[PDB]
């Protein structure tokens, strides 16, 4: 049962071995196309902007009037005494005083809430999964695997329980808010929390409900002299302000080199955090002894060394002619390949000592590596570093 | 006279282009602003349009009538009903050929509009206008009075200093008023006097004057028709496209150029100067912006260069070598010290 | 459809002398980027040459392995793409393919221009 | 000379699916990527030049996104007529070098 | 502008200062009077 | 906008009350700007749809041949752009978003 | 907007409005270094030793 | 940014950073990207002559 850890990076090949008595090795080759991190998401409520509801005035003319608790979000209702207003056909009452207006004002919400609206939500219990192209003994197969332990795959004999991740990490913290296909990190407050002039201002459980939560610090005040209107002086909306004050959410702002993406949530090709696998190889898929060529001399010549990102090393050998597995067993050398002549591979060290390993025997190879050319490159190191 | 000049103008013709902000929408607007130009000083700004100035619909002089395209015809209208605004409303000076020289202050984007029967025809340009004040006093609009410095100003002058762009053929330019559908065919239907190219899908023809009716076609969306007129000229806009051969038919004289001349700048007010011991006190009262550029007059001048907009009182130092003091666009005034 | 026609193939005495002829018909000849390629077993295409244009002098930049012994000689009088190869080695040999190049952007003069068009192809067989 | 690779070399695949390739490269060609094809015993085809501009003749189901030294070549839609080996042109600088090709192949 | 119906272009060169050039492919543009060409790619533009 | 006095559809009318009765004004002759100049696109139903650049008020304004009838209100007009490039007005081009 | 991050646990990151010509210097180690300017895709840079 | 060796000259180095760019689906334009007029910044910002 071979067992292993990986580096979690896109566009990284892992090439490793099984050592095993009676037959060869084998390279097991993994190049992971895309590490993702789903996460759990529960909508806690949306919001938009708010439209101020002003249901039209009555004015009794030398009478009085009571108001009604109509339950509707942020309903405010006031009488007010001593009114004398004009239309366009003169005056509406006969009595100057012993008039009276009563208003009432609410805050239904935008018309456009279908479209320009933040849906809040917290975050949980994150999931991770991969697109690997697995290699064992010439099976490119590509496949899906969500690191979790026993979520197995079964292609062919091996079963690999890749998982789980080394570390709980996440970029999205426990409260998350989608808006305009970008994810903002922000402590927006529970339904019913909503303070007004911040997010909050309107809460609606979802989109089409019909539940709206609305503090909007809503005050209604007196009409003018000679005027039928409703006024007030309500808190600014949040939602604006939110906007005219944001930071950039997190494709910008992520760490671990994350992709942040939107339907659904994720966080791809985080480079962060080593992999384990295990790996029951069965035992029809080794055949050595008299199989696999053996019993060569080519031993070892270098033709271009220098340390760099890419891969910077052509090494060639001078040689039966079957199929080997190349493997280095420290990282002063990563092979391109796994099988086999030449080989090209990177390296940080100045001057290498690897020992190239055959199925048969291992070969010694030194040389002198020459700084690389360009020192700002577009492509992650291929090869991790040593200590000289 | 004013015909030498026209001399080349007279063999163009104007032409349709786009623009994004017409009044609904993207459209092919006969009024296009292939460029706007304000590094003049005093808000005088040159517009290079689609549009020609100077002529009427067929070439003969006119003089302050503005002459474009619709749809393939030549129509003209007078000066005074079109309009162009960057934030404020500009003021039309002059106009010559495609060219058009305006008194238009600071703006984001340029519009330009007319009105001819009942439709409103718009576009706009996001071409920074620049308000570029002369001097050492920061005006945004120039002053009743004061002194005369120099300036370069973009000239009501039509003539020839030097400057010219290309004049050059126009691309085959497609019609689809002229195909239409006669039931069975696709007919093909010229104007007199010019001929019409037809792509059909095979054929490419020429026809010179016939409504010709083609099968092998049903419906019309196949068929395209494309103007051939070959006989007025264009400049090499990148909103026309570019016939085969040559193009490059003449050269034609940009007008309203950049000339030297003198503009009225502002003085400021005289600032109140309170003499001390190596020392002199400036009360300085303005009424626009104006710089505070003031020098000692020995190897270390410790140059000093503020603009003030507030009134300021600022006490500055004189030895026995000397002090240079201007206030905005007043002339220099040194002073000395003494024991 | 521009049309390109390979023709003088076959086999030879090694290590001597060849000629390949493209004979083209489709595009304004004297005014035409043209180039050849060649495909080897086991190895893939290979750039061999590429010649230039009345308009810059009938230029001939070419490959590394073939300075001096592949050299290209069109002619305006017929419209017809020559190669006149030379000292033939064992690797030399590959199915070649004349070739128009298409400029696609000329930034500041010097231009860059790909391969649009090719031949039917034509097999050598250098060999004894 | 500038060494390219061709990756991958074998991405077979079934019908109405999505695939790519890679061409990447060492020096930094800033646009001037040809994506090409190739049959059995027939000559190439200019698929996809300045890797943003397809060919005329190509259906569109191949697309073009790239620069610099990284490079794609995305089939939204792999009809099989698609049996062939894919390669790519540099021609910023000579030697004109191209990858060694990707054989896609179908059943 | 050089529009081509349902065909190709090549660019070429004119010695003027900044000279750039740039063959397009898969337009289908406006004038006033409809559609220019027909065929939907194959289509060409240059930019000069 | 988008009727008539009589209730029967028609495109670019708008139709108010004077006084008590209900007129007619077509929608090239009804005018209205912000800072400078807006530009009606279409009407519908009590709404108005117009293109408008940034402002402090709206003045929406038309005539019947002797008066002027003028309504302002200091309603915020917000120039929102699009990308992390800040515009006061859109380009001939650039890219899509 | 000019939008700049590293590509470690620490990405440091700026946000800042460029509108007059201006000359930035910044740092990029062997694990990365982002660059978003306007409405541009994301370029993304590594040095090597 | 352009250097002409006299005013009646024919010749001008232009290095103005002049990128074209994909034209919009339905326009026929010649767009452009590149730096500004580098006599106007300095005509902004020089030192006080």
């Amino acid at each position: 049962e071979h067992a292993t850890t990986m580096p979690s990076q896109a566009g990284i090949s892992y090439n490793t071995i099984v050592n095993r008595a009676g037959y060869a090795p084998l390279p097991i080759s993994i190049t992971p196309t895309k590490i993702k991190l789903i996460p759990t998401v529960n909508l806690e409520y949306v919001t938009c902007h708010y439209k101020t509801g002003m249901d039209s005035p009555a004015i009794k003319c030398c009478g009085s009037q009571e108001c009604t608790p109509t339950y509707r979000p942020d309903e405010q209702c006031k009488v007010f005494t001593g009114v004398y207003p004009f239309m366009w056909g003169g005056a509406y009452c006969f009595c100057d005083t012993e008039n009276t207006q009563v208003s009432k004002a609410y805050v239904m919400k935008s018309d456009d809430c279908l479209a320009d609206h933040a849906e809040a939500y917290k975050a949980h219990t994150a999931s991770v999964q991969a697109f690997l192209n697995i290699t064992v003994g010439e099976h490119s197969i590509v496949t899906t695997v969500y690191v979790n332990g026993e979520t197995p795959v079964n292609f062919n004999g091996v079963k690999i329980t890749a998982g789980p991740l080394s570390t709980a990490w996440t970029p999205f913290d426990r409260k998350i808010v989608q808006y305009a296909g970008e994810i903002y990190n922000y402590d927006f407050p529970e339904y019913g929390a909503g303070q007004p002039g911040a997010f909050g201002d309107i809460q609606s459980r979802t989109v089409s409900s019909s539940d709206l939560y609305a503090n909007t610090n809503l005050v209604l005040q007196r009409p003018k002299a000679g005027a039928i209107h409703v006024p007030y002086t309500q808190a600014p909306s949040g939602f604006e302000q939110w906007k005219k004050d944001k930071a950039p959410s997190l494709k910008f702002t992520a760490p671990f080199g994350c992709e942040i993406y939107t339907n659904p949530i994720r966080a791809e090709n985080c480079a962060v955090g080593s992999i384990p696998l295990a790996f029951d190889i069965p035992d029809a898929l080794f055949t050595r002894v008299s199989e696999t060529p053996t019993l060569s001399a080519a031993e070892c010549t270098l033709n271009e060394c220098v340390y760099s990102s890419d891969f910077g090393g052509i090494a060639t050998v001078k040689y039966k002619s079957g199929k080997c597995a190349v493997h280095v067993p420290s990282g002063t050398a990563t092979l391109k390949e796994a099988a086999v002549a030449t080989i090209h591979f990177s390296t940080a060290n100045i001057h290498p000592e690897f020992r190239l390993q055959i199925c048969t025997s291992y070969v010694t190879c030194k040389g002198d590596c020459h700084p690389p050319k360009d020192h700002i490159v577009t492509h992650p190191q291929y090869h991790a570093q040593t200590f000289t | 006279s004013t015909e030498e000049l026209f001399n080349e103008y007279k063999l163009t013709r104007p032409y349709m282009a786009r623009c994004i902000r017409c009044a609904v929408g993207s459209c092919h607007s006969p009024i296009a602003i292939e460029a706007v130009k304000s590094d003049g000083h005093d808000g005088y700004v040159r517009l290079q349009t689609s549009s020609q100035y100077g002529l009427d619909s067929s070439g003969n002089l006119k003089g302050r009538t503005m002459r474009y395209d619709m749809h393939g015809t030549i129509k003209e209208i007078p000066l005074h009903q079109v309009s162009l605004y960057t934030s404020r409303p500009c003021h039309i000076v002059d106009g010559h050929g495609y060219f058009l020289l305006a008194r238009c202050p600071a703006g984001d984007s340029i519009t330009m509009e007319f009105k001819k029967d009942s439709v409103r025809h718009s576009c706009s340009v996001p071409y920074e206008v620049k308000f570029n004040p002369v001097g050492r006093e920061l005006y945004t609009h120039p002053p009743e009075h004061g002194v005369e410095q120099a300036c370069q100003v973009y000239a009501h002058d039509a003539q020839n200093r030097g400057a010219y762009v290309e004049m050059h053929l126009p691309g085959s330019e497609v019609d689809s008023s002229l195909v239409s559908l006669s039931g069975s065919s696709v007919t093909v239907t010229p104007p007199d006097g010019t001929s019409a190219l037809v792509e059909c899908e095979t054929k490419i023809s020429e026809t010179i004057n016939k409504t010709k009716q083609f099968s092998q076609c049903t419906k019309k969306e196949q068929c395209r028709a494309y103007r051939l007129q070959n006989d007025k000229w264009v400049y090499n806009s990148d909103k026309l496209p570019k016939a085969a051969g040559a193009t490059l038919k003449g050269k034609l004289h940009v007008p309203f150029l950049l000339a030297d001349g003198k503009c009225t700048v502002p003085l400021a007010p005289e600032p109140m100067i309170t003499f001390g011991f190596r020392s002199v006190s400036l009360k300085l009262h303005p009424k626009n912006p104006t710089y505070l550029i003031t020098r000692q007059l020995a190897d270390e001048p410790h140059y000093t260069h503020e603009l003030i907009s507030e009134p300021a009182v600022r006490n500055f130092t004189v030895t026995e070598k000397g002090w240079e003091f201007v206030w905005g666009n007043h002339p220099p005034k040194r002073f000395w010290a003494q024991e | 459809e521009v049309q390109l026609v390979e023709s003088g193939a076959g086999l030879v005495q090694p290590g001597g002398s060849l000629r390949l002829s493209c004979a083209a018909s489709g595009f304004t000849f004297s005014d035409s980027w043209m180039s050849w390629v060649r495909q080897s077993p086991g190895k893939g295409l290979e750039w061999v040459g590429r010649i230039k244009g009345k308009p810059d002098g009938e230029t001939a930049a070419y490959a590394a392995s073939v300075k001096g012994r592949f050299s290209i000689s069109r002619d305006d009088s017929k419209n017809t793409l020559y190669l006149q190869m030379n000292s033939l080695k064992t690797e030399d040999t590959a199915v070649y393919y004349c070739t128009r190049d298409d400029r696609t952007s000329c930034r500041r003069g010097v231009c860059y221009a790909a391969f649009h068009s090719w031949g039917q192809g034509v097999l050598v067989t250098v060999s004894s | 000379d500038i060494q390219m690779t061709q990756s991958p070399s074998s991405l077979s695949a079934s019908a109405g699916d999505r695939v790519t390739l890679t061409c990447r490269a060492s020096q930094a060609i800033s646009f001037y990527l040809a994506w090409y094809q190739q049959k059995p015993g027939k000559a190439p085809k200019r698929l996809i030049y300045d890797a943003s501009e397809l060919q005329g003749g190509v259906p569109s189901r191949f697309s073009g996104s790239g620069s610099g030294t990284d490079f794609t070549l995305s089939i939204n839609s792999l009809q099989p007529e698609d049996s062939a080996t894919y390669f790519c042109l540099q021609y910023d600088s000579p030697p004109f070098t191209f990858g060694p090709g990707t054989k896609v192949e179908i059943k």
